[PDB]
């Protein structure tokens, strides 16, 4: 709740426009965004509000957390994932084949087609 | 954009406001409207082009709120909930005859087949055979009535069985009592079942030569009603659809030949006419007709004539009398044979479909679609209409139970603040029909025929007495007729011939006839071993429909319901005529205002603590570590933790004694989507590749 209001203040009425929202989204890290924007028009045609912002963000929606995610993916449950099963999940959520080949190249020095993600987490930081 | 797409958003709530909304929308070709999760569908009687694969894909993966109201959204929601909570689903569809129950059922199947995917060959087999069932069953069980040109004359409950991948592995069709009487006669301007006109008009040369199949105008069963052609129905095209579908389902060319032999036998039996002999007995008029009918039945003409014209009477235990029938009695037995053939044929077709569609893999979940025959009223109403309207009354009762009663009772048990909304509970009407110990309509009919006297007239009189003796708010005895105050209105049932219709029992000599047959399919449709005990008084049609209906109720209460209320805007099948008063009557007796009021004041979503944790534990960092459940406390406190951690406002949710309630649909769709994007958000959490 705080995080939304502080990143809503940064980018001073409290009624904000769609372009400013696009900038907020970019700041965090396209068509779907405007789809989220377009589900309240009674209040104002080109602007929205902070309760509406909570609404549309939930309707969309540190070190340890990034650590966790690797354990989430690991079906073996042993610290080691298939590198091509990592490729696939970098493809599907999509967030460049060359970037995935470079990032898998860093971790591909293991050599067995598998990845120890604890070491690679520490490397990544 | 026309009026209000979800009646809970009406500015003023009344039946008249609802009627106005549906009428503006219908005039703007928006036949679909919501009451919360419930779908109302007004029959456009015109092809609007809203069931294209383009539209269909436009509904994939959406929730009720991201798209305009559509039957596809109800089906999407059913399939989503199936794979989400791993829960069986049932779709309930109400409507008067001609309101569009059957078309909505088919659009739901269409959506499920398209969305459910599956690339395996067996899977595509299932999907195509399921779809092929539609033309086959419609051709054998639908016919033109005054109220609807493609009128379901049988009830249906289709279950689709899915594997863990959410793919169609198998199907199962449960059929309710068919209107067999149609086979032998119709109201003027009504037709027989579609199949007879398809086959009479378009029979192959082979069939036309072996089986004698002439054009429908030559048969009494297909021409006496003075209707051979139907608006918007091409019989020869549809005959070809029938044949292809039979092939898809796996009928060999012999099986098909047997079926069409029986249909041709029926038509020929229908042309047998009688005159009165020197003793007043029945005598066949044209020997050639009976001869051909016997050929088709694979019996001798003497055997067919005897079976049609001689009644086996057992007055004492050890005495049997052969009593020759008079011409009227012989016509009665003729039609009894025709009806028995067609009914047993239909039952065989349904069993064979069930065999072809049986699960080839292990099955995980089911989706059921109910398509019953709708409430209907004619100038004359007999047992047929009583059975159909009884089923509609039971379905109304299910709707009331789920949509209005059960929810409010749950509010009261869960100490949620609630002022109960009043509604008319029609269980008394169901009681009036389906009651045994306090004799009801069906039971009274059975008791009248319990004596098993040769004469139906006396049984009808005994029944009329029983009816007079009953005192019940929804029953009104009259001179040889009785009115039932059904949920949907007054229906006047004619008492004449009603108890014989209820006592749906084949005569002894007619049953003796099938034994002599040379045809294997005839022996398939009429096994000899069930004729062992003549003395017994066998089950009645009302017994069978009572059993079917209460089976159905148990089934439906074992699955997660989705609701479709179809509305018939006019009795002329006009795309532009909107009969305000008729829609208003419908709105009223369906309790659409009550649904509106509950849905506005009600909570949108209710879930048990167990299943809620099981489904939404991933949302909380407390309750979830690395996609694995881990909670040290109670389930209730886990629910409270998950809700706090999602940071939805406290006003959007409420904690009961055993269950957890979420008020607004938007909140629920948000939680569901947050749940769906969990793996997406962990993968999103590994995306800090650009260091600076
Ligand atoms: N969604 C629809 N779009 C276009 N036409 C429709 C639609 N629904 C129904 N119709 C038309 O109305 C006719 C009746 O539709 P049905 O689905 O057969 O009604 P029904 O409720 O199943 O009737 P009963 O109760 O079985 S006699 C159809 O043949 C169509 O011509
Ligand atoms: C949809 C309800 O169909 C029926 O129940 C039905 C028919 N037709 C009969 N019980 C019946 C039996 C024998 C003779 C005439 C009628
Ligand atoms: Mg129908």
């Amino acid at each position: 709740v705080s995080e939304f209001k502080e990143a809503f203040s940064l980018f001073g009425d409290g009624q904000i426009t769609t372009k400013e929202l696009g900038t907020v989204m970019r700041s965090l890290g396209e068509s779907e965004l405007q789809d989220m924007i377009n589900e309240v028009d009674a209040d104002n045609n080109g602007t929205i509000d902070f309760p509406e912002f909570l609404t549309m963000m939930a309707r969309k929606m540190s070190e340890e957390e990034i650590r966790e995610a690797f354990k989430v993916f690991d079906r073996d449950n042993n610290g080691f994932i298939s590198a091509a099963e990592l490729r696939h999940v970098m493809t599907s959520i999509g967030e460049t084949d060359d970037e995935v080949d470079e990032m898998i190249r860093e971790a591909d020095q293991d050599g067995d087609g598998r990845i120890d993600y604890n070491e690679f987490v520490q490397l990544m930081m | 954009e026309i009026g209000v797409s979800d009646l809970t958003l009406l500015s003023k709530v009344s039946n008249e406001a609802i009627n106005e909304n549906l009428k503006k929308r219908f005039e703007g070709r928006e036949i679909y409207t919501y009451i919360g999760h419930v779908l109302v569908s007004v029959n456009p009687f015109r092809d609007l082009g809203i069931y294209t694969d383009d539209v269909l894909q436009s509904y994939m993966g959406k929730n009720r709120l991201e798209m305009p109201p559509h039957v596809f959204a109800i089906a999407e929601a059913s399939y989503y909930n199936m794979k989400a909570y791993s829960d069986n689903q049932c779709v309930i569809i109400s409507g008067e005859s001609g309101a569009g129950k059957t078309e909505a059922a088919k659009r739901i199947m269409q959506y499920i087949a398209s969305v459910s995917g599956g690339e395996s060959g067996d899977i595509k087999q299932i999907k195509d055979m399921v779809l092929a069932t539609n033309p086959l069953l419609e051709s054998f069980g639908n016919a033109k009535t005054l109220r609807n040109n493609n009128s379901s004359r049988f009830g249906k409950y289709l279950q689709i069985y899915f594997n863990t991948q959410g793919e169609p592995v198998g199907a199962d069709i449960t059929n309710y009592l068919l209107e067999k009487s149609r086979v032998v006669g119709q109201i003027t301007n009504e037709r027989n079942f579609h199949i007879f006109y398809q086959f009479a008009k378009g029979a192959s040369q082979q069939y036309r030569e072996t089986f004698g199949v002439q054009k429908p105008e030559t048969y009494v069963y297909t021409s006496r009603s003075k209707c051979l052609d139907v608006d918007g129905i091409d019989d020869l095209a549809e005959f070809e659809d029938t044949l292809n579908a039979m092939k898809v389902i796996g009928l060999s060319q012999p099986e098909q030949d047997q079926i069409f032999r029986m249909l041709s036998a029926i038509l020929w039996i229908g042309n047998i006419q009688f005159q009165e002999d020197q003793g007043g007995y029945a005598e066949v008029t044209d020997r050639s007709v009976v001869d051909f009918a016997a050929y088709l039945m694979e019996v001798t003409p003497d055997q067919l004539i005897k079976g049609i014209t001689i009644r086996i009477l057992t007055p004492r235990n050890g005495e049997v009398i052969e009593s020759p029938a008079n011409p009227a009695q012989a016509q009665a037995t003729r039609d009894a044979l025709a009806m028995a053939i067609y009914s047993n044929l239909f039952d065989w077709i349904v069993e064979r479909i069930n065999k072809s569609l049986k699960a080839r893999q292990p099955t995980t979940n089911t989706i059921g679609i109910l398509d019953i025959y709708g409430f209907e009223i004619f100038e004359k109403n007999s047992f047929e209409q009583l059975c159909i309207n009884y089923v509609n009354e039971k379905l109304q009762q299910i709707f009331i139970q789920l949509t209005l009663k059960a929810e409010q009772e749950e509010y009261a048990r869960e100490q949620i603040q609630w002022t109960p909304i009043k509604y008319f509970d029609n269980k008394v009407v169901c009681d009036l029909i389906e009651q045994i110990r306090p004799v009801g309509i069906f039971s009274a009919m059975k008791d009248a025929t319990k004596t098993a006297h040769a004469d139906p007239a006396a049984c009808d009189r005994t029944f009329m007495q029983s009816i007079n003796g009953m005192s019940h708010a929804h029953l009104t005895p009259r001179q040889g007729n009785f009115i039932i105050k059904h949920y949907a209105g007054d229906v006047t049932y004619t008492v004449e011939g009603i108890t014989d219709k209820n006592k749906d029992q084949l005569l002894k000599g007619l049953l003796a006839l099938f034994q002599h047959s040379g045809n294997d399919f005839v022996h398939t449709l009429f096994p000899r071993p069930v004729d062992t005990d003549n003395r017994k008084q066998p089950p009645s049609a009302g017994d069978r429909i009572r059993a079917s209906a209460n089976a159905l109720v148990d089934t439906l209460m074992k699955c997660q319901p989705s609701y479709i209320r179809t509305i018939k805007p006019n009795e002329n099948k006009s795309p532009t005529e909107y009969n305000g008063p008729n829609v208003l009557h419908q709105i009223k007796y369906l309790g659409l205002q009550e649904n509106v009021r509950i849905r506005r004041a009600g909570f949108a979503y209710r879930q048990d603590f167990d299943k809620f944790v099981d489904r939404f534990f991933l949302l909380s960092p407390a309750t979830s570590y690395a996609g694995e459940f881990t909670w040290e406390g109670t389930t209730e406190a886990a629910v409270k933790q998950i809700l706090k951690d999602t940071s939805i406002p406290k006003e959007e949710w409420q904690m009961g004694v055993t269950k957890a309630f979420i008020k607004a649909p938007e909140t629920l769709f948000a939680l569901e989507h947050m749940r769906d994007r969990y793996w997406h958000n962990m993968a999103t959490r590994i995306q800090r590749m650009w260091r600076a």
